[PDB]
């Protein structure tokens, strides 16, 4: 039963690790805050 | 995998209770033999003499 609890621990560990990796994906995606930042700035200036 | 471990746990508990049963029935049948034999011939002789 102790060994059961232990691989439960590493279960939650792997879950955290891959949710972190998913965050890294969401940052590294093509349409990121860099693209949206450039578009916002350029559009706002030309709009004014 | 985790649920495999849990079913393993309950199987282990089954075995634990099984050997518990063996111990209990041992105590039972030892008592039963001890009770049925009641009084042996030594005490019969003691009272008779």
């Amino acid at each position: 039963r102790r060994e059961a609890a232990q691989m439960q621990v590493e279960y939650q560990e792997t879950q955290q690790a891959h949710t972190q990796a998913q965050l890294e994906l969401l940052q590294r995606k093509f349409t990121n805050k860099a693209l949206y930042s450039w578009m916002r700035g350029k559009l706002s200036a030309i709009y004014y | 995998r985790i649920q495999q471990r849990t079913v393993d746990e309950v199987d282990a508990d089954i075995a634990v209770l099984a050997e518990s049963r063996r111990s209990a029935q041992n105590r039972l049948e030892k008592y039963q033999q001890l009770y049925d034999e009641d009084i042996n011939h030594g005490e019969q002789r003691a009272m008779s003499l």
